[PDB]
């Protein structure tokens, strides 16, 4: 992901996906598991959490924020409680993405 | 020339978005189809209402470009590529109001900015225009990013009726587009000096 | 309460507190706040997750999760020929901040503040009368998408008067 256009992805996230994520979480929050220290490394984790289904929330990769995430990477890179939990994890990796060089 | 225009509007009557297109004649058996940059479907066909075509949907990705085609059965007469996120038409402001403040010797102009309560495009630049209601005059324009401003009494002729209106345009590093329709015009009167 | 001051230090206010970055060994507060304990101040790291243990209280976030920036250092006001006012200030030493610029007529109330927002390090306020006096103040506000919803804006700068 080191060759990705991070500026474009940031604009899509800031203006769309971020709002989609916070909208779905509706104030619900948890604790993260893993972090990242670079944009390429963060994008890798973000992509993995977002587009790979997990037990208890198979529909995650089909959520709007997820489809939009998929399209942004494509374009710029060469139980309800479980859904919410994962969404919180993904969101916090974005924060790390934003704060990383 | 079968040229046409389109504009989008975000979060119109909920979370849904509105796409509107129209020809620059007769809509004889002509249809508008948009393909690409949609969430769950390959294409959508717009709904015709009098002289314009529209679709209200949650399907827009707001990422990447779409092909908008005028079609007859299956023949493309004309297709243009454009991104929904770059043809966003702002919503007009509302509740335009003018109050004369004698102590300040000015007019306080207020209005409501609907985007402030919305999710994607919250920030717009406003354009307030005013001039005397009677006779010919160049409108005076004021550019703002906030929703109150003042007009000094001395800036205006006394004992006259003014017309005033306001519009908005997107101001976002991702979302781009067009000036809103003008708000309804209000009028106010200036007192004697 | 937990506040990360300007991404330099983390200040915890409420007992004994332990902390660590990453998955290393918990460490004691390097400089407790003591009565005459009321809190603790520890160093902020730009990366890695800060774990706090007061177990009576637990937390685990980047220090930036609680970001409260210092106020902008010095505000300048420049009347343009357009009839607009350009408000400018020095940049912070880190990204991800919006700046809120407030103005009001100098005679007006504390409830008459008008707000505009934008990125570093200046913005324009239009439609102001050139013969009137205005008060301006600024604060830095961490972007929700950048730092999250647990971050908070700086205090307002001292008022700067324009004539």
């Amino acid at each position: 992901f080191s060759n990705c256009n991070f500026t474009s992805i940031t604009k899509i996230y800031c203006n769309i996906i971020f709002h989609d994520l916070t909208g779905d979480l509706k104030g619900a929050k948890f604790e993260q598991i893993e972090d990242c220290e670079s944009k390429p490394a963060c994008l890798l984790k973000i992509e993995y959490y977002t587009l790979n289904p997990i037990p208890g929330c198979p529909s995650l990769p089909d959520k709007t924020f997820a489809r939009r995430t998929r399209e942004a990477l494509n374009d710029h890179c060469p139980v309800q409680n479980i859904c919410l939990q994962q969404t919180s994890q993904i969101l916090r990796l974005w924060y790390s993405f934003m704060q990383s060089p | 020339d079968h040229s046409f225009w389109c504009h989008s509007q975000l979060e119109v009557d909920g979370s849904q978005h509105l796409l509107t297109c129209a020809f620059n004649i007769n809509t004889a058996n002509l249809e508008f189809q948009i393909c690409g940059a949609l969430l769950r479907v390959k294409c959508l066909t717009l709904n015709k209402l009098q002289d314009i075509y529209f679709i209200k949907t949650s399907e827009f990705l707001l990422i990447g470009s779409s092909n908008i085609c005028v079609k007859l059965g299956q023949k493309n007469l004309t297709c243009k590529n454009m991104a929904i996120n770059t043809i966003v038409k702002a919503e007009a402001p509302s509740d335009l109001k003018v109050v004369y403040r004698k102590e300040a010797n000015d007019f306080l102009v207020t209005f409501n900015a609907p985007h402030l309560k919305k999710k994607y495009l919250k920030k717009v630049k406003h354009d307030v225009a005013y001039r005397p209601a009677r006779g010919e005059s160049n409108w005076t324009h004021v550019s703002l990013f906030h929703t109150r401003t003042t007009i000094p009494q001395r800036k205006l002729r006394p004992k006259a009726m003014y017309e005033i209106k306001v519009r908005s345009i997107p101001h976002n590093d991702y979302f781009k587009g067009f000036w809103s329709e003008w708000s309804p015009s209000s009028t106010f009167e200036t007192p004697e000096p | 309460t937990v506040v990360c001051h300007d991404l330099e230090t983390v200040e915890v206010t409420w007992l004994s507190l332990e902390f660590r970055y990453g998955t290393g060994a918990l460490q004691p507060c390097p400089r407790y706040f003591l009565s005459g304990t009321s809190g603790c101040i520890l160093p902020a790291a730009r990366a890695g997750l800060l774990e706090l243990a007061l177990m009576v209280f637990k937390a685990r976030q980047r220090a930036s999760a609680w970001l409260k920036p210092r106020p902008p250092w010095q505000v300048t006001l420049l009347w343009t020929p357009d009839g607009d006012v350009t408000v400018s200030w020095p940049a912070h030493s880190y990204l991800g901040l919006d700046y809120e610029v407030q103005h009001r007529e100098s005679n007006d109330d504390e409830d008459a503040w008008q707000t505009t927002s934008g990125p570093c390090c200046d913005l324009t306020v239009g439609g102001l009368d050139p013969v009137r006096c205005y008060d301006f103040r600024v604060r830095a506000s961490p972007r929700a998408a950048h730092y999250g919803l647990e971050a908070q804006p700086s205090e307002w700068t001292a008022v700067t008067r324009l004539s």
